[PDB]
RNA sequence: GGCCCAUUCGGGUCUUGUAAUUGGAAUGAGUACAAUGUAAAUACCUUAACGAGGAACAAUUGGAGGGCAAGUCUGGUGCCAG
């Protein structure tokens, strides 16, 4: 249910 | 799990929204009627 | 007169209160809070359908004339006393009926 | 130092106590007839202000904080200008100029309420293209056309009703809401032929970068063995972990009948167990009503005229009629789902 | 099945060709009947309200 | 391309920022020195804080985490839960959601979990009546910072919950260009997990100092017991003098450490107001960043706000340098035609900025 | 030139959906799906609601 | 009870107009109609009176002085584009729509008042021609009375339709183009909201300002450098480079440089200030 | 009918039996179905007396 | 079979209906040759030829009732009610 509407993301590549 | 989820989704959703619409029609029907009211017997005492 | 004297009035459209309501072309779909532009006083009033609804955007001029109820309905919202007969000058009828277009 | 730190430096305790225990230094601190004329004087007054701050700044001082203001003559130079532009020059062609807010430069699906021009002959299709003119701006996407369901979902539409608005969605660069627009079908001159162009007109309602349109998906089955209530369902589904996803479901039959799926069965793969309200018929459909999601194709070919030569030619993604003719192709069709005349027998009980 | 294909095919050609058919050899493209008296969505008449 | 930055430096802020121009931005260097280097857990935080609230917004953070890319999304809303780090309070994250919160698509009905005051970060009751007064001039008639539970340090276990219920095409454009006129001062004197006589002696403290002034004092005493009062013991004093001529408000807050006495606290407190009310023409300079903002989002129109020389500071300075590199926005100061003091009157014409993400 | 280039590219996206409105659709397109006209085991995958 | 009503109708939504107080740009008036039915004839004649000096041949924009606070910018609309002509009922205050009194009504003319009123009204004015070519008066009348009240469905009843009867010499009765000109100056344009809240210009003149040798060294394939003229509307366009615009067909491009020029075509009002009719030295033509 | 259009009354046609069952004989739409059920419950009303 | 009255049950009366096919006549708006008219001209009056079946040579405005789907939403005491 947090993924069904989002389109961007943190993209934490540490 | 999920039906679980889902019919009790629903049955808030569907209990929210009877409150909103009941209470615009009731917000309205007493501050317009009051103007109504107001107004007609402005017109009788005329 | 309920427009300080005048037949019609003049307002500014500043929300659709039922445009949220499940039941289509019900009561509350019709109605549409104005604000009257001679006095600023915030009034409802009745679109003629749903159909209607459509033309009617916010911030459109609109002008009003009082609404008449002959007897009582099953579903009306009594209160509400005016109804919508032009937007942005041009009668929601002639809009309803495809001669003419809203011009912005 | 730094705005991390909200709290702001003070002087040390004692300093400032001996500093506030006189607080002499801080003891000083202790109509228009009709409500249309109040706003124009509101409107009015805020203009006074710009005019009389602005004659107070220095001419550079202007310059720099209000910028060039309407009525100047300017020179404004580009670079990486196509050489199309150069070459492919027209003065008879205008050349209109058009600053651009920051939504503009966004990209997105657009939210917006459209309906077929009331002149255009035919409806329009979903995911056929359709040339818009948002702004300063003029693309070809392919939107989506969609209806509320009494206010409950965003279901994708077939077709543009043939007389009413409905919700259109279609990705290109964003606009602020409350932006009109209009659609057209073809520009090229040579499939201009006698018929109206303007094809669509729409009002842009919400901007945003995802959206979730969905379609109608039944799932059929058909009766095999049927014991009042109870009956035993076939081709609904193909092995019986299908039929353990679904269970509890709701099902009804084309009469109207309501039902659940109870359990699936053992043998053969796919059949399941049903309980309905009332005994149904083995001429009855089941049908399971069940959304599946449509995804907005994101097509974006803006119509770039001036850089043709023709500049009245322009020709992007045709129309799906007009691919069928080309490739020489039947318009599909479905046999069942012609409608025919029905006459009915009159229906007599023992 | 192929000669049924070209039967369809080849009825959808001639309507087309028809349609073209009512185009004007002339440049101008004058306004229809719709656009002209612009009578709009109305309903359907009786004849005896002609008279 | 992307309008860089460098260091740790207002990173809240010009996070902000680039949200509300809509414009890509590059932070790098974030402590490339320390022992540490790159972001801390509670920027971390902050950052995913922003996407909860945002759509399409893209963050990369660096595999050495020295630099962060955002290019930022439409500012969405909802409702969430943001559970805060120990290593700031809720406050570090409530005060940036203030710059977002009324240009929404969606109302923000947001809950903050974790420690609910420190000594550097703004106070819920410095939201409360210091900051979100401030939003209200400016046209945000509904906002609410409601406090569930408190909670003290280290241990923390405090909820509040920010409610804004108003959302607004654009700020509306100031104009003070007077210095306001106190007329009261009130203030909050909390503890938690301690007796009441702290709350009671900290009073005394602030009214102490106070007492030589000629306006109303009116401290409430609010002491937490119970179930909702955290996980540590606490206390701490907020003292706002307030103007309801105009609806402004000056306030100075701090909080008591372990071996601290409750008077001194109060006096220094309310020793820090009338340092505060000394350094101030129209706003706090705790208050200062946040009308700067909202002006310079505001109508295309020539807003006003009286600011004494004694706000012109680093911080200041800072302040409208990185709004000039996302905005190009300039603050034009200009001396007042007044001799008993010496304020500038601070003009920022509006960028035309209107919030685009709500469905009309 | 930087132009002819865009064009080239649009031409080849251009050429890709004019195939996908021929095309036949997809299954969960289809309304009033059967068993037989899907694959096997489709459902398992596809998680409707 | 007309006091009430007569009130009613000075009553409007309060809206903020952009126009400067002083020097404000020349209107732009787009001449709008089939091909073949008297665009260029009648810019040619309506500039002859207004500045006494025939144009031969006319392309792209024309600015004249009108009036003595009043600047006209005609454009002519190519009759053939639809793309031309949804550009420019975007940015005309004033719209010349051009009608074949013979023929009637065509299909481009009706396109062009459904792109203007869905992008914002402007002002339009009816010009009727070709009506030398009816042969008998009783027939002429008929046929003017029925395209006015057409031309009263798509813009407001009581709109303003002119009627010119011949051309002679390329140029349209003297007196009927004076008429032309008087309607244009008592007009009172009213704000769009779209063209309050952004900058934008119609450029006067075009020019490529890339190094002739780049060309050859690398061909012409290369991207030009270019300098695009004209007057500002609307809001004010920022000074600092950098500022993203859209260029209609063309693409969306950064103001890599802007400067401001005088004046080419000043308004005799402004020079003065430096009842009385226009001098005739200070009608120009830019 | 005030404030609609006959299209908004237009006539929705009715869909017939799949040919595939077309042997098991006419497919019941809600009126059909009503006839089973007051008929059934007529008899089992007078069966219970 | 149509129509009339009647809250109720019912009662009264007779050439009616077509959402069928078909025939030849008439003429006005229009398209318009002339003369007359007038300082000249417009207009008026008079007057050759052509001018109808969707007579598409395509008047409106308002009101009262319906009926339909493998459709949608809401509330329930199955199959109902809105
Ligand atoms: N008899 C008559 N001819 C006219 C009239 N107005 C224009 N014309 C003629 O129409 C022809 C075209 O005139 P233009 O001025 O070129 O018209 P346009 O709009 O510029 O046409 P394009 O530029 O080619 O698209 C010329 O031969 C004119 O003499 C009129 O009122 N009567
Ligand atoms: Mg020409
Ligand atoms: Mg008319
Ligand atoms: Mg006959
Ligand atoms: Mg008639």
């Amino acid at each position: 249910k947090m993924m069904k509407n989002k389109r961007g993301g943190v993209i934490d590549k540490r | 799990f999920e039906a679980r989820q889902r019919i009790e989704e629903k049955n808030k959703e569907s209990s929210d929204y009877h409150a909103k619409m009941a209470h615009i029609v009731n917000t309205i029907n007493t501050e317009e009627g009051a103007e109504k009211n107001k107004y007609e017997r402005e017109r009788k005492l005329r | 007169s309920p427009f300080g004297g005048s037949s019609h009035a003049k307002g500014i459209v500043l929300e659709k209160l039922g445009i949220e309501s499940k039941q289509p072309n019900s009561a509350i779909r019709k109605c549409v809070r104005v604000q009257l532009i001679k006095n600023g006083k915030k009034v409802t009033a009745f679109v003629p359908n749903d159909g209607c609804l459509n033309f009617v955007d916010e911030n459109d001029e609109v002008l009003l004339a009082g609404f008449g109820r002959k007897g009582k309905a099953k579903g009306d919202i009594p209160g509400v006393r005016f109804k919508v007969v032009k937007v942005s000058g041009v009668s929601l009828l002639a809009l309803w009926k495809e001669k003419k277009e809203k011009p912005r | 130092v730094d705005l991390e730190k909200f709290v702001p430096y003070f002087d040390t305790f004692e300093k400032l106590a001996k500093k506030w225990k006189s607080v002499d230094a801080i003891k000083e601190r202790f109509e228009y007839d009709t409500w249309y004329e109040l706003q124009k004087a509101k409107i009015s007054k805020q203009l006074e202000i710009n005019n009389i701050e602005y004659q107070e700044m220095t001419p550079e001082q202007r310059q720099r904080i209000e910028g060039f203001k309407a009525g100047s003559y300017v020179r404004i130079v580009f670079e990486k200008v196509p050489m199309e532009f150069v070459k492919n020059f027209n003065p008879k062609f205008p050349i209109v100029m058009g600053g651009l807010l920051p939504t503009e430069i966004k990209f997105g699906i657009v939210k917006a309420r459209l309906r077929r021009h009331r002149w255009h002959k035919k409806i329009l299709k979903t995911n056929d293209p359709l040339v818009l003119s948002l702004g300063w701006r003029r693309f070809q996407t392919l939107p989506i056309y969609t209806t509320t369901d009494s206010r409950t979902r965003t279901r994708m539409l077939k077709y543009t009703p043939e007389h009413t608005y409905c919700n259109a969605a279609f990705y290109g660069p964003l606009c602020s809401p409350n932006t009109p627009f209009c659609g057209v079908q073809i520009v090229a001159n040579s499939d201009t032929g006698n018929g109206f162009r303007i094809a669509a007109t729409g009002i842009v309602e919400e901007i945003d970068v995802n959206i979730e349109i969905v379609k109608k998906l039944k799932l059929v089955g058909f009766p095999y063995k049927i014991f009042k209530n109870t009956a035993f369902i076939k081709d609904m589904f193909s092995s019986a972990m299908e039929v353990a996803r679904f269970e509890g479901a709701q099902i009804k039959t084309v009469s109207g009948i309501r039902g659940e799926i109870k359990r699936a069965l053992s043998k053969p793969e796919g059949h399941y167990r049903a309980a309905f309200e009332d005994k149904i018929l083995m001429s009855d459909i089941v049908i399971l009503r069940s959304w599946y999601p449509v995804r907005v194709k994101k097509f974006y070919n803006p119509v770039t005229s001036l850089l043709l030569k023709e500049k009245t030619e322009w020709k992007g993604l045709r129309l799906t009629g007009q691919i069928r003719a080309a490739m020489n192709l039947e318009t599909p069709s479905n046999p069942d789902s012609a409608y025919h005349k029905i006459e009915r027998v009159e229906r007599h009980f023992n | 099945k192929e000669a049924h294909k070209n039967a369809v095919i080849a009825a959808r050609e001639g309507k087309l060709a028809e349609l073209a058919e009512n185009v004007s050899g002339d440049g101008k493209r004058a306004i229809n009947y719709q656009i002209l008296k612009n009578k709009g969505l109305t309903p359907k008449r009786n004849k005896d309200n002609r008279n | 391309k992307y309008t860089t930055f460098q260091g740790s430096q207002n990173f809240r802020l010009r996070i902000v920022l680039a949200t509300l121009s809509g414009k890509p931005i590059k932070i790098e260097k974030i402590r490339s020195g320390d022992l540490n280097p790159g972001l801390k857990d509670y920027e971390v935080s902050f950052l995913r804080l922003i996407e909860s609230v945002t759509n399409g917004s893209v963050i990369e953070i660096s595999y050495t985490g020295t630099t962060v890319i955002y290019r930022p999304g439409i500012i969405v809303g909802g409702a969430s839960t943001h559970i805060c780090p120990s290593s700031k309070p809720v406050g570090y994250f409530v005060e940036p959601m203030l710059y977002l919160a009324p240009f929404s698509k969606k109302k923000f009905s947001i809950l903050f979990k974790g420690i609910t005051a420190s000594h550097n970060d703004a106070g819920i009751e410095a939201i409360k009546w210091g900051l979100m007064p401030v939003m209200e001039k400016f046209g945000v008639r509904e906002c609410a910072l409601h406090t569930l539970k408190r909670g003290s340090p280290p241990l923390g276990g405090g909820e509040v919950h920010l409610v804004v219920d108003s959302l607004i095409a654009q700020p509306i454009t100031m104009h003070e260009i007077d210095r306001p006129i106190i007329s009261s001062i009130t203030g909050v004197a909390y503890s938690t997990r301690v007796s009441p006589s702290l709350v009671n002696r900290m009073i005394d403290g602030a009214k102490k100092v106070l007492k030589n002034l000629q306006c109303e004092v009116n401290i409430t005493a609010d002491v937490w017991r119970g179930e909702n009062s955290g996980k540590s013991p606490g206390w701490g004093i907020t003292l706002v003098a307030q103007s309801k001529q105009k609806g402004w408000s000056y306030f100075a807050e701090d909080i008591g450490d372990a071996g601290s006495i409750p008077e001194e606290l109060g006096e220094k407190v309310a020793c820090q107001l009338l340092e505060e009310i000394s350094k101030s023409a129209a706003v706090g300079r705790n208050q200062l960043p946040l009308a700067i903002v909202y002006m310079v989002i505001g109508k295309e129109d020539i807003g006003r706000l009286r600011i004494n020389k004694e706000q012109i500071d680093e911080r200041f300075i800072i302040l409208l340098r990185d709004i000039k590199k996302i905005f190009n926005t300039e603050v034009f100061l200009k001396p007042v035609d007044e001799a008993d003091n010496e304020d500038m009157i601070a003009t920022i014409k509006g960028i035309g900025f209107t919030n685009t993400s709500k469905k009309i | 030139s930087s132009f002819e280039k865009q064009q080239i590219e649009i031409r080849k996206q251009i050429e890709q959906l004019e195939n996908e409105a021929v095309a036949e659709k997809k299954w969960s397109l289809k309304g009033e799906v059967k068993a037989k006209d899907r694959p096997e085991d489709a459902l398992l995958t596809e998680e409707l609601e | 009870q007309r006091s009430s009503d007569v009130n009613e109708r000075k009553l409007h939504v309060p809206m903020v107009d952009r126009t400067p107080e002083d020097d404000p740009p020349p209107f732009i008036v787009a001449v709008v109609g089939p091909p073949g039915t008297g665009k260029t004839t009648l810019i040619r004649s309506l500039v002859r009176r207004m500045t006494k000096s025939t144009l031969n041949d006319i392309q792209g924009p024309i600015t004249v002085v009108s009036g003595k606070h009043r600047r006209l910018t005609f454009l002519e609309c190519p009759a053939d584009d639809l793309n031309a002509m949804i550009d420019i009922a975007k940015i005309a205050d004033l719209v010349l729509l051009l009608i074949d009194g013979n023929f009637g009504f065509e299909m481009e003319t009706m396109e062009f008042l459904n792109i203007a009123q869905h992008h914002g009204m402007p002002r339009v004015l009816g010009v009727a021609t070709h009506l030398d070519l009816f042969k008998s008066q009783s027939t002429l009348r008929a046929s003017k009375k029925r395209l006015k009240h057409r031309f009263w469905t798509e813009v407001y009843q009581g709109a303003k339709l002119f009627y010119l009867s011949g051309v002679i010499n390329g140029r349209y009765p003297d007196r009927e183009i004076l008429n032309l000109s008087r309607f244009i100056s008592v007009m009172k344009f009213r704000p769009l909201k779209w063209r309050n809240e952004h900058p934008y210009m119609l450029a006067d003149r075009f020019t490529d300002l890339t190094h002739p040798e780049l060309i050859e060294t690398q061909g012409l394939q290369i991207d030009r450098k270019v300098a695009i003229y004209g007057y500002l509307h609307g809001t004010p366009l920022p000074s600092a480079p950098g500022t993203r615009v859209h260029i209609a067909g063309v693409g969306d491009f950064s103001v890599a440089q802007i400067e401001k020029l005088p004046d080419p075509c000043p308004t005799p009002f402004y020079q003065q200030k430096l009842r009385k009719r226009l001098d005739d030295k200070d009608k120009l033509i830019y | 009918a005030k404030l609609v259009h006959d299209v908004q009354k237009k006539q929705h046609r009715e869909r017939s039996q799949l040919t595939s069952r077309s042997r098991y004989g006419f497919l019941e739409k809600h009126k059909d179905y009503v006839k089973r059920a007051q008929d059934f419950h007529r008899k089992q009303s007078t069966l219970k007396v």
